[PDB]
């Protein structure tokens, strides 16, 4: 605040209080993959090179 | 009594087979020999694949 004159409205208010709120934006993206890659990375063989 | 072969041929392809057939989806058994033989001029193998 600032002094004024002699009576002059000088507002009382004092550190006032505000609240915010949070905006929600979720993200997607997908990653697909085929049954032979799946398979050839699990059951790893004995087979040859 | 009679004299046989105790277990079966294991028969295994060298890392050219492997890269021929990915390129040009064929294979030489015994591509080595193919390779060795024929740089040095020897006409004929001593054995099949």
């Amino acid at each position: 605040r600032v002094a004024s004159g002699a009576g002059l409205p000088t507002s009382r208010q004092t550190t006032i209080m505000v609240t915010k709120y949070s905006e929600k934006s979720p993200i997607t993206i997908p990653f697909e993959l085929s049954a032979a890659c799946l398979t050839y990375l699990r059951e790893t063989f004995e087979g040859t090179i | 009594t009679v004299s046989a072969p105790a277990t079966y041929g294991n028969f295994v392809l060298s890392p050219e087979n492997a890269v021929t057939a990915i390129s040009y989806h064929s294979i030489l058994a015994d591509f080595n020999s193919y390779k060795a033989h024929l740089t040095s001029g020897q006409p004929h193998l001593p054995n099949d694949s």
